[PDB]
This record gives structure tokens, sequence and C-alpha cells, in this order.
């Protein structure tokens, strides 16, 4: 009868903002009600255990509340850093059961202060690479099934303290040239292009 | 290992009243260990159908429990109520009079 | 004046003829109105007030699942202080618990208490600031350190500051026709005989609390009538005057016997 | 803390496979799920102490246990493409609702119908760009792992003969290569970004690491092409000008 | 109503 709904599936944030993650439950004769993360490698790791009496619970930038008469629970993250990205599970105990909701997937994106937008080709063992874009440029799918684009991924040289997104593009075909190779998706007007 | 003796009351809820309706009590308490046997007797005879409430305790630990049956008080018919529990070495019966 | 609600279990083992009995009872100043006894054949928790039986069915599965767990938790409880106490397992041995909270007249948590007996004797109990545990001997202390370690007392404070308190305060305005009102005695006094005694009779009282020479005076515990009501009597062996003081009663009432 | 083997498992329908957990130390209960993407993290059974406590919507064809020494097996038997997931271990001290449990890394099972398109993948490291060097004073070198099956891969770096995580950059899911062909090949892409005058001094060995895992050598294999074992196939680069 | 507690000794 337990039905454990979390709102939304995923979110896509700048860093600093504050993240209302929402979880919804229909049997109210829980024991607790838990927050978790989920990292692709290191698993499951417990944030938050409100108690079945508790209204709420804290942890640095964490708060949780728990309303069981209505079946509700609001996780709140203030001023989420790029560190919180991962995927926001709640749980509830009840009598001889443990349920976990669809989950809260969350991607903190940073701040890069200064973009310098711009496609390199780099020297084939054809990978084509945009870089040093802002957080906001959004990196589309290719148009021809040849062509492959993977989606932005930020890299940290914590060593010089700075970040970069970056995608890769390659592909087999003899007419191909990283001029064109991201011109599906929306792409800076400063953008350089080298020759 | 805690053993306490019960303290055994026998009385009726009503009043005195010949040839009316009356439920005749027998409430132990201030025992332990819980298990103990009560039973009613008219004329020395065990009353059959014989209630009795869910086992409880009081603040020092020690259970309490109240057995009943309902009866019609007569002038002739002299009712009692035997417990027996570990700590009695002989089993207490305690008769019921109208003023006590 | 002051309320309370309260919720006594009691577990006995039972070597070699099964598993161990399981009575709990719920209580609320003194009226009794939820039971729940295992060796029934299909164990329930069931109404023993009217005011209580107008509540839904998921009110009584919820209710009827926490006994049954109550039940299971003390089964391997006698077991594991079969152990710290180095115990063998063909003997009986009992494990209550009492917990509750008491409120005001104003309605507001004046008391929470959570407390547990082994064999009679006090084994571990939660302090009255809802935080810390006093344990009774160093096999308690096991218990306390593991209980501190899973923050049990964190939920139990939670409850008792908050769910016990909002739901004692819905039982007494469901049933104020009997619940917050109060019964006097019917007092009245014989004698039975150089040497005679008087007896100062208290009958059909509510609630329990009730006073009635503090060396020679003969008096027996409050007594049910079994209708939720109570009885009391005194003794001792015109000089002598039993008094009388109960919250129902206008004014504490003096008596002495009319010969 | 938790422990679970093996870590990844590629295996065929009908096979039987065993699921090795040991719990935290002191931990008396342990717990499995399965993750699926259909159903997502659904609770299988729980031991406490050696007994059998709590089940959830677990299978008739999978069987638990808890040993003495507190150690647990599951064993999924008779096994279907439905079955591939993510199995999950957690342990807790012991039963208290008030207390939390603890999860292990988790074992992938990706169940297939045939061993026929298991495949290992291909590497190759692309070296930075000129240009790059030249404007943003920095450079960036794109490790490509390229037709693999499934997708049970694990892109690591390697500069000058030890691992390295700063700088890097991983592709959280692999791509599929030919998305019309429903047992498509898998890619999946790593960018390792240094500094301009670390990638120029030409005394620095870059080597990204492709542990795939694939097949165990006690599988059979009837084809002529080379069997698609557990292997890390890797890609060299050294400084440049 | 109850308190919904499993804290074994
Ligand atoms: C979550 O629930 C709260 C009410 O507790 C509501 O105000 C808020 O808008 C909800 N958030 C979302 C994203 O639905
Ligand atoms: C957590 O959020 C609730 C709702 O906004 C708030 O009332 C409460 O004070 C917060 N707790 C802390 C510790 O900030
Ligand atoms: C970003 O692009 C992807 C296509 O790769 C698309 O699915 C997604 O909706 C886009 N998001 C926004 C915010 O435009
Ligand atoms: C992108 O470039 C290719 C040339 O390779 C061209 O065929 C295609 O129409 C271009 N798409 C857009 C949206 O400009
Ligand atoms: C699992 O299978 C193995 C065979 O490899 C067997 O030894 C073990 O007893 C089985 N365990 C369970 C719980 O079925
Ligand atoms: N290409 C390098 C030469 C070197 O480091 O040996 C440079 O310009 O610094």
């Amino acid at each position: 009868k337990q039905e454990v709904t979390q709102i939304p599936a995923a979110l896509s944030v700048p860093e600093g903002e504050n993240l209302v993650l929402n979880c919804s439950f229909t049997d109210s004769a829980i024991y607790n009600l838990q927050w978790f993360r989920q990292d692709p490698g290191k698993g499951l790791t417990s944030l938050l255990l409100i108690q079945s009496s508790q209204r709420e619970q804290t942890s640095g930038r964490l708060n949780a509340s728990l309303d069981k008469s209505s079946g509700r629970s609001t996780l709140y993250i203030a001023a989420s850093q790029p560190g919180d990205s991962a995927t926001y599970l709640c749980a509830v105990s009840n009598f001889n059961k443990f349920y976990f909701g669809s989950g809260t997937k969350l991607n903190v994106k940073p701040n890069i202060q200064n973009p310098d937008p711009a496609v390199y080709q780099l020297r084939d063992s054809s990978v084509c690479l945009f870089t040093d874009f802002d957080s906001q440029t959004n990196v589309s799918q290719s148009k021809d099934s040849d062509v492959y684009i993977t989606d932005k991924c930020v890299l940290d040289m914590r060593s010089m303290d700075f970040k970069s997104n970056s995608a890769v593009a390659w592909s087999n075909k003899s007419d191909f040239a990283c001029a064109n190779a991201f011109n599906n998706s929306i792409i800076p007007e400063d953008t350089f292009f080298p020759s | 290992m805690i053993q306490r003796t019960p303290k055994i009351q026998v009385y009726s809820r009503h009043p005195a009243e010949n040839g009316k309706s009356n439920f005749l009590n027998c409430y132990v308490s201030g025992f332990h260990p819980s298990d103990i046997e009560v039973d009613l007797l008219k004329n020395g005879e065990r009353i059959e159908k014989v209630e009795h409430s869910d086992l409880s305790f009081s603040k020092d630990w020690s259970f309490y429990l109240l057995y009943y049956t309902e009866f019609t008080p007569t002038e002739k018919d002299e009712y009692a109520c035997r417990v027996n529990h570990v700590t009695l070495s002989q089993p207490k019966i305690v008769k019921w009079d109208r003023d006590m | 004046g002051s309320h309370s609600m309260r919720y006594f279990h009691t577990s006995v083992s039972r070597p070699g003829r099964g598993e161990p009995r399981f009575i709990t009872v719920g209580y609320v100043d003194d009226t009794l109105f939820v039971r729940f006894d295992s060796d029934a054949a299909s164990p329930r928790e069931e109404p023993r007030a009217p005011w209580i039986e107008q509540e839904g069915p998921e009110y009584w599965d919820r209710e009827t699942q926490i006994s049954k767990a109550k039940a299971q938790t003390d089964r391997e409880d006698l077991r594991t202080l079969l152990r710290y106490y180095n115990q063998s397992e063909a003997g009986s041995h009992t494990l209550q618990n009492m917990y509750g909270c008491d409120v005001g007249p104003d309605g507001r948590l004046l008391r929470g208490y959570h407390q547990d007996a082994y064999d009679g004797k006090d084994y571990i109990a939660l302090n009255e600031d809802l935080s810390s545990w006093t344990a009774a001997d160093t096999a308690a202390q096991i218990t306390q350190r593991k209980w501190e370690a899973a923050r049990v007392a964190e939920q139990l404070r939670a409850y008792l500051e908050g769910e016990c308190v909002e739901w004692l305060r819905r039982y007494l305005e469901n049933g104020k026709e009997t619940l917050q009102r109060a019964d006097p005695p019917k007092t009245h006094v014989t004698h039975h005989p150089h040497e005679a005694t008087l007896r100062c009779w208290a009958l059909g009282f509510y609630p329990a609390e009730i006073t009635l020479q503090t060396q020679d005076t003969e008096l027996v515990e409050t007594r049910p009538a079994g209708d939720r009501t109570f009885q009391k009597w005194a003794a001792v062996v015109q000089r002598y005057t039993c008094h009388v003081q109960h919250e129902g009663l206008p004014k504490p009432l003096t008596l002495r016997w009319e010969p | 803390g938790v422990t679970q083997t093996p870590k990844h498992l590629i295996t065929a329908t009908g096979q039987r496979v065993t699921l090795r957990c040991s719990p935290r130390s002191g931990d008396l209960s342990v717990y499995w799920y399965q993750q699926s993407l259909d159903q997502g993290l659904q609770f299988l059974i729980q031991y406490y102490n050696g007994e059998e406590r709590a089940k959830g919507n677990i299978l008739e064809r999978f069987s638990a246990q808890q040993f003495p020494d507190l150690h647990s097996e599951l064993n999924l038997s008779s096994l279907e493409l439905g079955d591939s997931a993510l199995y999950f271990c957690a342990s807790s001290v012991a039963t208290y609702s008030t207390d939390t449990q603890y999860f292990g890394p988790g074992t992938r099972l990706t169940v297939l119908e045939d061993l026929k398109n298991v495949f290992p993948p291909e590497v190759a490291v692309f070296e930075p760009s000129e240009a790059e060097i030249s404007h943003t004073q920095k450079a960036t070198l794109v490790c490509l792992a390229t037709g693999f099956y499934p997708d049970h891969v694990e892109l690591s770096w390697w500069v000058n003969g030890k691992e390295v995580h700063s700088g890097v950059c991983t592709d959280p899911q692999p791509l599929k290569e030919q998305p019309a062909l429903n047992d498509s090949r898998y890619c999946l892409s790593s960018r390792l970004r240094v500094s301009a005058t670390f990638w120029q001094n030409p005394r620095n060995h870059f080597r990204c690491q492709v542990q795939f895992y694939g097949l165990s050598e006690n599988d059979e294999w009837t084809q002529d092409r080379a069997k698609p074992v557990t292997q890390i196939v890797s890609a060299e680069a050294w400084g440049r000008a | 109503t109850r308190l919904a507690l499993i804290a074994p000794k």
C-alpha cells in the first residue's frame, strides 16, 4: 500500500541556489523517514534521519521536514554546491517493510565567471572539443547518427582553482570538420574557432 | 528474583441488598511474579464463569488483577475467594462479609 | 486539573510452553480504554471505552501492529537478558515497560516518562530531561550505550513532547462526559464490636485519588468496584473523626459514626 | 564499511549467481536491495543475527542467508534479462527504528540472452590542440573507448605511472553507437586537462585505463576471435614539442 | 495513540 513518490525527477541548477526536493508517501504509520544521496560508485549515503514523531532535522546546509498527517516530506538544500550533485532518495520504514522513492537527480552547475568558449580539434591518434563555455550553454545532440556528441561535463583543476565544461565530438565521416560539429547546438557567437 | 505477596480483597460492586443483582469482586494486587491462581467460591463450591481484568502493574512494578462475577447475594450463601501464589506456602482463602 | 495517558506492557516468558505471554493496556487518567493480549486466537488491539471506538481502521491497525512489534521486541529482550545476567533458559522471566505523558489543565506537557523493569526491579529509565538514561546495573548499562548510539531518546522525546500530548488532548475532548467529570464518594460509617472498631467507608468515586491516628489506623488499598468506580475504607480500634478529601467533593467532609 | 562481491557480473540467461556481502564490523543486521530502472530501489530481504526478519517482494527463485560470521550471501538462480540491476547490501547495528542503514558499493548484474555480442573496447588517446595551448595556456587530452558491450567499463587516468583525479572528467553514462540496432555497442569519452607546461614537458607519460568487465575465463567460447574476458585496454601518450 | 519504537535491549 505504501507508495513513495518524489518531485522533481531531475534538477539542474546554478551553484549557490536554494533547492526544494519533495517527497510524498501514502501510509503514515512509519518508523522514520530518511534522505539518502547516491553517487554512481559509492552507493547510498544517509543524509538526514527524521524519527517517527519528529517534524524536522538539520545538518549543515541540509534541512528536512516531516508531516505524517499529510504524508509529505520536504528536503531543503541551502546554497547548493557542485559537490552536492547526486541522486537524492527519500526512504520510509514501515512495519516490516522499507520503501524507496523514485529519486531526484541533482546537478549543481558551477559558476564560470570568465567564459571563453572555443572549439578545438585534437590530434587524431577524429576528435573535436568544445570547452570553456558557460554553464548556461546547453550542448544539443547530433543531427546525424554518424557524429557523436557527449553532454557537457565539468573537470575541476583544484590545484589552480579553475573549472571548465567540455563536450567531445567524434565521427568517422570524411566530410567532418569541427567548424560544423556543434552547429546543431546553440553556440555563443564569441566562440573562438582557430584555423 | 523479586517475589511479592498478593493483597487480597473480597467485596461487592453494589452495597448490601439481598434479592438484587450484584457483582462479586476479588481484587488482588501488589504481587509478583504475574503467575497467580484466583478462584471464586459459592458455599465452598467453585464458581464456573469467572471474569478477570487485563494484567497491569502499579508504580512499584507490582501487578494487580480483578476477578469478578455477577451474583445475587443471600443471607444463607457464603462466598469466598481462593488465591494461590508462589509466595504462599498454603493457598489463602478470604471470605466475603458485607461490611468489609 | 492535570491529566495523563499511560501505556503498560508485560511480557512473561513461558519456557517449553511456547512464546511469551504479552499483555498491554492503555489508560487515560484512571480509565482503561485499549488492550491487547497475545493469548487470543487472532490477537488485535481492542477498545475498552466508548470514546475510543470512533477511531477508524487505520488507527486500530497501527495499534495492533505496534502491540505485535513490542511483543516481538520483548521476546528478543527476554533472550538477550538471559545472556546479560547469565540465566538459564528454563526459568520464567518478566519484562515490564511503562511510558506516557502528564499534561496540565492548560494542555501542555508537564512530564514525560518511559521506564523498563526486569523481574520486578528497575532496569533502565528515561530521565525527566527526555535526553539521558539511568541504568540500574551494568547489564542495563549495555542497553544504555546501545540506546544512546541508536539515538533512541530523540524519538521518545519527540513522541512524549508531541504525539503523546496531542492525542491525550483529543481523547479528553471526545470523552469529556466521562473523563473530565468527578464522581464524589458515598461515605458512611459502620461499627463492629470494651473494644470495637469504626469503619469509614468511601464508595463509588472517580478518579482513584482519595484521602481517608496515623499509626493505629488501618487503611486498605484503593480497589475498583468493577464499573470504573472505586472503593476504600479505613478502620481504627464520638471522640473519633475520619477525614474525607476528594477532587469531586465541594468541601473536605468530616464524619463521625452516627449511632 | 560494507563490502560486496563481485563488483561487476556478466552472465547468460538461466544461470545462477551468488552475491556476497560482508557488513560493517559489529553490525548484526544485513539488507539486500534491487535497484532497477522500471522499479527503482526495491527491498528484497533483511537478516538479523542469522534469523530472517523481513522480506519485500523477493522472487521465488531468489535465495539468501546470513552466516554465523554475519556475512551474507544472495543467490539469484534461473536468471532472466529482467534480473539485470544493481544489487545493494546494507547493514545496521541491529533493528533500531531510530538508527540508519549503511550501504555497500553494490553489485552490477547484466543478464544477456547469449554472450556472442560481448565485445571488449578499443582505446585511443588524442593529443591536445596546438591552438588551444596558445590560447587557453592549457592542454586537454581526450580518451575514447569504442565498441564495447555491455556497458561495464571503468575509466581512469594514470599520469607518470601513478593515478590522478584532478583535471579529469568522464561521461556518467556510456553512449550508444547505433541506437538503430537494439544490441548496439557502447562508447565513452573522458578528458584530462593539465597545465600546458606539463604536457609540453616531453618526459611526462599519460595513460587512460579502461577496466572492461566482461566474461570470465571460466565461461565457454566457440568463436574464432579473441574471448571478451575482463581486460584492461589502454592508450599511451607522451609529452610533445 | 501508541509509540512507534523498535529498540532491543
Ligand atoms: C513541496 O511541498 C511544499 C509544501 O510542503 C510546497 O510549498 C512546495 O511548492 C513543493 N515543491 C515542489 C517542487 O512541488
Ligand atoms: C528548517 O525549515 C523549516 C521550514 O522553513 C524552518 O521552520 C526551520 O526553522 C528550519 N530549521 C533550521 C534549523 O533552519
Ligand atoms: C539541452 O539539450 C538536450 C539535447 O541534448 C535537451 O534534451 C534538453 O531539453 C536541453 N535543455 C535545455 C534546458 O534546453
Ligand atoms: C551543420 O553543418 C552541416 C555540414 O556538415 C550541414 O549539413 C547542416 O545543415 C548544419 N546544420 C545547421 C543547423 O546549421
Ligand atoms: C548459494 O549457492 C551456493 C552454490 O555456489 C551454495 O553453496 C549456497 O549454500 C547457496 N546459498 C543459498 C542461501 O542458497
Ligand atoms: N614545447 C616545449 C618544449 C619543451 O618543454 O621541451 C615548450 O615550448 O616549452
